[PDB]
């Protein structure tokens, strides 16, 4: 209900920004040995690469939805970005689960 | 051995009629498979609005490369070549070719479309065909591109941007080049950014410290052809820590721009199909 | 009995050969199958190309004896070499770029136009595996390292650049070593071109202007045994010359590897 | 069934899959059997050796 | 306590048993005669047989079903750390030099690290195969 | 996952202010954070 | 003989594709070569059910609703060895010696387990490939309640 | 050149000694000779053993040695195959290091891990077998760096600053696994790579362009970045920029500067020998691409 809760995270030019983010983290030295769980939800890059994915993936379940009986003649079959997704499933809507 | 690729998406007989026209190609794929996926296929996997070349090159460099052979009902039989063993290439269509020519992969860069470039979207998704192109030319093309990296911190000079305006018209065999500007709307690429430091770091380090490792070896004698070296190293003219460290910052740079130098060669050419629609060549690497 | 595929095909050939279409003013010597094909990146448009024997280098290199110089001056007066020393020897101590080894004749037709077949890979041999041609390097520009024989070396086209006087002669070696790793191949170079290396500085000290580039190019071109290896003898053209010659030469034709 | 009998691929080495029977007419059955089961090829007689 | 939140997502590597489920004569596969490659002789004489099966959906629905079921085994640790900034950023120091070795006293990091190759070539190549670096993984603060 | 610590609680004994939080491993013994 | 000690080797425990009860979802068809086999598309002939009670209501379709489907192949390859210096024993058919009996007999019972290792054994494979097939083929759940 | 290697065994072998070399199977074994039937004394890296106890010059010696990859063991032979080029064989981890799909791999010589395992695995009158270790690319020319560094830093120094960097240097780490590494320090071997290195170090120093070797300071005042930061204390010692030059002599300037960037990173630099494909799940096996 409220419109926003974290200045420091959601906002544009944050310290998230300038941290985690990987386009201001490349202004800093930094490894990839230590991976960051939230890295993730901070990229302009990740999150949007995820989020098209899925936008798009919705949308050919919703073409498959209707059966073949009442359909037009068309395969059914698992889009792409579904079982692939299993891995990362709470974090591919960066809806950050549990 | 055969390696597969399965397409999702519904094929247009308009799309599969230009697919058929690709007999073979050089079709990069990151992870040799039994099957894959042909969002998997080309460099389009690895495209990036930002870092531009020289990334595109070094996720290049680990694509195992493969033929394709034929096509059939929403699925490709690509074929990887064994070594050594002769093969009909087809070109990407950037340069003419002739006999007894060196070739290698060079990433993308279109100037409208090439010679051979029937364009195939299957919605959003693209393949982009890497280059096959001779030795010197990519060679060449690196050394203009770095050499872009360079005069492109300073534009204003109209000696410099009359030099840009020299050095983009590349030439060969009745080509008509001009190549394009990595550095868009001003800023610097992060990758020629990287490139250049990675050269003139040791520009500078090198230049630094030349004089007291030759220094040692200098009171040392045998053919004595490096004592004479120093001389000309005074031409252009003390901590420990930091001459430890020093070193370390050193060979970091100068190796992966060793990348950016070798190429390896991935076919050499003999007989030439008519037009140039064709080349069959010597598989390597 | 049916199906008896073995009686279908007569011989493979592991070789992969091509044909070359030359100019009636080289096919002089280069007749004996036994001879490096190499293209010359002419500057001119018409041709970009042109095919030049290893023994036409010759004529230009320091190396060599100017006895078979002074014999090679009265061989290739013709459409070729007065055209190739009018391109090659222009060349400002760049050669490795201007040529491009293309492995050696199998066979060489006659007529106006003398098309020659030459593999780029495998055993160059007759047809019907019968006559074994054989390789035939010039006899001074042959020289080994090592003088002891190897059990099997493999054989390379050092391209050395001199920078002492103000016009650069270049010189060639073809030489066979049992030697197969690079890292260590350079290594045995380094101290024994001093006078070379030596040259590479040689221009810093003088010339700034024109970039000084490589003492020599390596690449590998194939093995041999030290069996195989011999030092005969040759004719064409009434004009008789001893040559290197090699026996049972494998072509495996590396790219070449620039280094100072 | 089998996605192919062991009998198959014998001529594809050019071994005769009439030899295997050859071979059990050759061994006299008495050292044969003894040998199978020194072997593991017949589990339910199976005895330490 | 200062005024500061600090929470910390931490990522965990649960292995799942997934259940599945398909129809009756759902799909129909094919397969082809066991055609082997006779490799060139070397005592030690290996083969390669290959075959190839094609496979069609007859169904003309998803006739197939799978869920998420149940852990065996949770390989992550589930342990809790900070993350080790001076680690992950290794070049940063305090422009003051006594204060940033007095800083290392407290955090007990040793010296500041030397260049290393991951950061110059990472900074070139963003990261998705680096995906799975298969090390330990740990909480990560967010203020 | 993702925890809270250290936050204000908004409404004599008065509330005593968090500063230190604990969780569970798969060892089941309480981990600290601090 | 100073002393004795036991050996033994088991032979592997068979599986067949269709014994198992994974097949009842398989639809196997033996074939000579995946050759001719060009074309991807498969034809197939679906009846629709109809219910006639409407007076004003006539089916637009005559119920015979064509639907194509594809193919999809994928390679099944494995190493495999056997011994030549022991397929010699083989080649020269000796019979002179009982020992040399037993060593022709080791040669056979050797070469033929070296094949049964691998021939049926590739069904874990084929059970495999088409697992990983099926398991293409199926939606997640999550997808399938909503959809 | 032969397909295959034989060897002949002295000492005979009893289960545990057959069954060391079985557990060896499909895993790079170096020979020097090449011949049909090499002896068991030729065989392996032991033969360059060296009371001296060096290092680099086991590897200089290990750089001419083929490699050839072991199959089949039939008994009292260990019947090697050679190696083709181009193509692929599965082969067993040796050098305690993980792996990873794709990347090069290259043969260094071995060095004790540290706890040292010290599993010789055969042994005879006193003859071992050492296999040379199949490592990462990244891992087998990062150590070479080590040891050049090694070189350079040993000149004009006190014994205790000798070894003060060596704390740090000889304690390579790399995928969590650490290493020390015992080092010639001066070897000859060394010496002579560290003469081609400074003479490459000097004309890298000298074919740089005007504004190559300025362009660190032309970017100086045009950013603001850590990384820079740290580029800016190395360059000086203790703000003006020039520009001139016509555009076509960067052509040149450039150019023979990419030879000397190989010639300084050749020694580094070392002959790749496997490109990993299927890696094993249980960490052991690894089909490689291409060969020795």
């Amino acid at each position: 209900f409220a419109a926003t809760h974290n200045p420091w995270a959601s906002q544009a030019g944050c310290l998230s920004d300038v941290l985690y983010n990987t386009r201001h983290r490349e202004r800093l030295g930094y490894n990839s040995k230590f991976y960051s769980p939230c890295a993730q939800y901070f990229n302009t890059e990740e999150i949007i690469a995820a989020n098209k994915t899925l936008f798009k993936t919705i949308d050919e379940y919703l073409l498959r939805a209707k059966d073949c009986i009442r359909g037009d003649t068309d395969t059914q079959y698992v889009c792409v970005e579904g079982t692939e997704q299993l891995i990362e499933n709470p974090c591919r809507l960066t809806q950050e689960a549990l | 051995a055969n390696i597969f690729c399965t397409f999702d998406h519904k094929l247009s007989i308009a799309d599969v009629g230009k697919l058929t026209k690709l007999v073979a190609a050089v079709v990069p794929i990151p992870q040799r498979l039994h099957l894959i996926k042909h969002y998997q296929l080309g460099l389009h996997q690895f495209v990036d609005h930002t870092r531009g070349y020289v990334r595109l090159r070094g996720l290049l460099r680990n694509m195992t490369l493969t033929l394709m052979r034929r096509v059939e009902g929403n699925q490709i039989l690509l074929h990887v070549p064994t070594h050594g063993l002769l093969y009909t290439v087809l070109n990407t269509g950037p340069v003419t070719w002739e006999k007894g020519d060196a070739l290698c992969v060079l990433p993308p860069l279109f100037h409208g479309p090439l010679a051979r470039e029937n364009l195939l979207t299957l919605g959003q998704w693209e393949l982009v065909l890497p280059w096959i192109v001779p030795m010197p030319l990519a060679l060449e093309i690196n050394q203009r591109l770095l050499i872009m990296g360079l005069f492109s911190l300073d534009r204003s000079y109209e000696e410099v941007k009359a030099a840009v305006q020299q050095l983009q018209t590349i030439t060969f065999r009745d080509a008509t080049f001009t190549i394009p500007d990595p550095v868009i709307d001003q800023h610097l690429l992060i990758d020629m950014k990287t490139a250049c430091l990675s050269m003139s770091m040791v520009a500078n380090l090198a230049s630094e410290l030349t004089m007291t490792y030759v220094r040692k070896l200098a009171l040392e004698d045998s053919s004595m052809l490096l004592v004479k070296c120093q001389e000309l190293l005074m031409r252009l003219d003390v901590s420990p820590d930091d001459e430890i460290a020093r070193l370390s910052a050193l060979f970091v740079m100068l190796r992966q721009l060793d990348d950016l130098i070798r190429e390896q060669v991935v076919f050499t050419v003999c007989d030439v199909s008519p037009d140039n629609k064709s080349a069959t060549c010597i598989f390597k690497g | 009995n049916t199906i008896s595929v073995r009686y279908l095909y007569h011989a493979d050939h592991q070789a992969l050969t091509a044909r070359f279409f030359v100019p009636e003013g080289l096919v002089e010597f280069e007749a004996q199958p036994g001879a490096l094909l190499i293209r010359m990146e002419t500057g001119c448009d018409s041709p970009r190309h042109l095919y030049i024997s290893l023994y036409l280098l010759g004529i230009r290199a320091s190396n060599v004896s100017a006895s078979t110089r002074c014999l090679l001056e009265s061989v290739y007066t013709a459409s070729a070499a007065r055209a190739a020393l009018q391109w090659l020897d222009l060349g400002p101590h760049l050669l490795h770029r201007r040529l491009e080894t293309l492995g050696c004749v199998k066979t060489v037709s006659l007529g106006i136009t003398s098309l020659l077949t030459c593999v780029m890979r495998g055993y160059l041999y007759n047809t019907l595996k019968t006559e074994v041609f054989a390789l035939m390097i010039p006899k001074d520009m042959y020289l080994t390292w090592e003088e002891t024989r190897g059990r099997l070396q493999y054989v390379y086209l050092i391209i050395v650049y001199d920078y002492d006087g103000p016009e650069t002669r270049p010189g060639i070696y073809v030489l066979t070593s049992s030697i197969a790793h690079w890292q260590t191949l350079v290594d045995v170079a380094r101290g024994k071109f001093a006078r070379e290396r030596c040259s590479f500085v040689n221009r810093r000290i003088t010339r700034p202007r024109q970039i000084p580039l490589c003492t020599g190019v390596i690449q590998k071109l194939g093995w041999c045994l030290a069996d195989d290896i011999h030092t005969s003898f040759l004719v064409h053209k009434e004009l008789k010359l001893s040559v290197v010659r090699l026996d049972n030469f494998s072509v495996e034709l590396g790219d070449f590897r620039e280094f100072v | 069934m089998e996605n192919w009998s062991a009998l198959e691929l014998l001529p594809k080495v050019g071994i005769p899959t009439d030899f295997l029977t050859h071979v059990k007419t050759s061994a006299g059955e008495e050292m044969f059997e003894a040998l199978r089961i020194y072997y593991g090829d017949d589990p339910e007689r199976y005895n330490i050796h | 306590h200062p005024g500061f939140a600090l929470t910390a997502v931490r990522t965990d590597t649960f292995e799942v048993d997934m259940l599945l489920y398909s129809g009756k004569s759902c799909t129909s596969v094919i397969i082809n005669n066991p055609i082997v490659t006779k490799e060139e002789r070397d005592i030690s004489t290996t083969y390669h047989v290959t075959q190839n099966i094609n496979t069609v959906d007859m169904g003309l629905g998803y006739t197939s079903n799978t869920c998420v079921a149940y852990v065996n085994r949770v390989r992550t640790d589930m342990g809790v750390r900070v993350q080790d900034l001076f680690r992950v950023f290794p070049m940063n120091v305090y422009r003051h030099d006594e204060v940033d070795r007095w800083i290392r006293h407290a955090a007990g990091v040793e010296r500041p690290q030397l260049l290393d190759t991951e950061t110059i070539s990472m900074l070139t190549f963003g990261s998705m195969a680096a995906a799975t670096v298969h090390g330990q993984k740990a909480a990560c603060e967010l203020i | 996952f993702f925890f809270p610590v250290g936050l204000y609680l908004p409404e004599t004994v008065r509330n005593a202010l968090p500063t230190t939080a604990y969780l569970l491993n798969r060892d089941r013994a309480v981990q600290k954070i601090d | 003989f100073e002393a004795i000690f036991g050996t033994f080797c088991n032979r592997l425990e068979w599986v067949y594709f269709l014994t198992s009860g994974l097949a009842a979802a398989a639809h196997a068809i033996k074939f000579h070569d995946l050759n001719k086999l060009t074309t991807g598309k498969m034809l197939f002939h679906v009846q629709v059910p109809r219910v006639a009670s409407g007076a004003g209501l006539p089916t637009s379709r005559q119920t015979t609703i064509m639907v194509t489907k594809y193919s999809e192949k994928s390679p099944i390859t494995i190493p495999f060895e056997l011994s030549a210096a022991c397929l010699t024993y083989l080649r020269e058919t000796f019979e002179g010696t009982i020992l040399d009996k037993i060593l022709n007999v080791e040669a056979m019972h050797t070469v033929l387990r070296a094949l049964k290792n691998t021939a049926d054994a590739m069904e874990r494979g084929l059970i495999h490939s088409f697992l990983q097939t099926l398991l293409r083929k199926a939606p997640p759940y999550f997808v399938v309640q909503t959809l």
